[PDB]
């Protein structure tokens, strides 16, 4: 049953944790949507990476499963919009206006105008709501504090917040187990055993 | 509870 | 027999590639840099995906560990080269003559010069060594070729090219074996034992 | 009769057009703003040259003059917009948005915000008040037909759109005339003499 | 001949300078390819408006006229060229090396090529003979002195840099003669006549 | 008829 | 057909 | 003097 082959895939997330492959770690965690990584996370919003950032929640959740996550990917794309109109370049701004944003007017039709006609203005924060904006680095740390909360409340997110604690290496250990077991049905082995690999079972002769 | 799940600026 | 580690990242590759989770299975081949994938490889070229192109190259070796990896890198940033000529977008020319191709000016001075002059042509296939070169497609297959053959000269790559073959899912029958080697030290069983986890060694109660 | 030198404005006008200084003429007409040529008006409309049409119009009336003078800018800066969406530069178009339609807010704040939204359009012509839009060639000559209109209404161009109407090369006939004075004063005379030049009077001796 | 209306051009130019139409008076001097005004042309060489530049000395020499003036415009567009690098605009740079710049490569294609290769560098800078260039303020400066000499040797413009020198309103003075001579011819003059117009010949009775 | 002065997208 | 490391086009 | 060059 998955809820065995689930539990392979947390003992392979430690191997390639302890094996140090950073990159390796974060495509599995989200591929297989079992485990979300919020330290991973946090670092990428930071870092404003946030074509990382939406691939990484993809493998959790779409934009429209509910109003947690819907609010998370709002979020989001609100401020990549911002940092967009503060950096003055404003074709970018509305190619995100257009392909990130406009999934939300359906809803919220008055809000997207209102998001639209940020555009206009020489400095969005002489906008009342946004007044209080500075700087790309604290927009940032402001927005995940919300974010985080976002997640811990979202019922899709609900088991996968929390990493299993297990003892160093499990599926090193594991392995070597194989190894123990297919070596006790073999014959009259001294106790040398030669094992040759893991690809094939081990016997002792030939 | 308080964290408001409403879309705005 | 000689790396639990090396052997063990096979196995996973083999999982993960079963599991269908495409991308981890390539970051896995990356960092660990145990297997070179070529048909992933040469998949990645003809889409002309350049980025990851280099990014997977680079778990291998750096653009100047050696001649045949050094002409690999040139080829492909050439050719990127030429493509960003050929869409007329010269700001993204300039930048890639810039960033990627000066390197290889060090040990060639008059060739690094003659790529920089392709810019201010009508068509670069007004050069007569390039008078053969398009379409995209056409070559993109024709440098491909090349890049094969150098990757497998290369002794950076030379010996990372054939993956083991296993029986399917050897990782998920060794796990079983495990099991199986916990439940024997068992005093004493279930009637069918029952496994709860992978997570901590199973054991017999009523 | 009124001002000597808006009268010879006119003759200076009407050299420069038979000498064919295309270029100097419209200067000329634009900063002295003693005549509004439409048909050059309608010939850079056309072209699209919005630059220079915003260039000719301001010198005779600014932005915010009248209602009619500003119709005429909010027209002209409206199409330029269009055309900017209509070529996909977003760029441009919403540059035009800032720097050129956003003084007509202060009168319509809610038309400048529905202008704004057409942006976010796949096609402005989705907005059904655009519905009838395209193409641009089209576009510009309908609107054309408005500005005229627009125009020969304004009472900044109202008594400014009508050429005098002079005898070929009056300017050159006068000039003929200074020196016909110059000479008829000189003792004692020759029959036909030579012109030294137009920088000083002529004599004779 | 022709010469004296080439006068009148001149009359013009001083009458459009004192009713303070500035560009009309530059497109005029353009135009007519009479008169180059030095003031002007540094004025808009130090303000970096290279189109104007361009446009202001098409009224008098083309690149290849002679080696005077194509040094004049290769200097032009390699500090436009320059420029553009300076503000790390290489889109900008590229397009003037092939737009503006290669016209040059077919007389020299070694300088053509050396060139092109300053797009590569950290800062063009790194070339030991631009090592000096140190501000667009003083790149500008330093080059205007050496076009103003170019310019002055230059046979095309050599007759056409001194303004000659005229009491004021020149015209406005020829054209009062020109009223005379109209008077003078009446039959009954009245010794206050009274002149309706320039447009048609005064008379009296 | 009197022309229109006034400022919409029409 | 044997080594080319030939750095050029 | 009429010479092309930086
Ligand atoms: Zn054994
Ligand atoms: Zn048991
Ligand atoms: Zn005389
Ligand atoms: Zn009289």
């Amino acid at each position: 049953m998955s809820s065995l082959s689930r539990e392979l895939v947390f003992l392979i997330l430690q191997f390639l944790d302890e094996e140090k492959f950073k990159e390796t770690v974060h495509k599995l965690e989200q591929e297989s949507g079992f485990f979300f990584n919020m330290k991973y996370f946090e670092e990428k919003v930071h870092a404003g990476e946030w074509d990382e950032v939406e691939k990484y929640l993809s493998g959790f959740t779409k934009v429209d499963d509910n109003r947690y996550s819907m609010k998370i990917f709002f979020e989001i794309r609100k401020q990549k919009y911002l940092e967009a109109l503060d950096r003055h370049d404003r074709a970018k701004a509305v190619d995100i206006l257009v392909k990130d944003l406009k999934v939300f007017s359906t809803f919220n039709e008055e809000l997207y105008k209102e998001i639209t006609q940020l555009l206009t203005l020489e400095n969005f924060r002489e906008n009342e709501q946004l007044s209080k904006y500075g700087d790309t680095k604290s927009a940032r740390s402001i927005m995940l504090i919300e974010l985080k909360k976002l997640i811990e409340a979202n019922p899709l997110f609900r088991e996968k917040l929390v990493f299993p604690t297990l003892k160093a290496s499990r599926l090193r250990t594991l392995i070597n187990q194989s190894l123990n077991w297919q070596h006790q049905l073999c014959k009259n082995p001294r106790p040398n055993p030669d094992i040759k690999t893991l690809f094939t079972d081990h016997t002792c002769t030939p | 509870s308080e964290t408001e799940l409403d879309l705005a600026l």
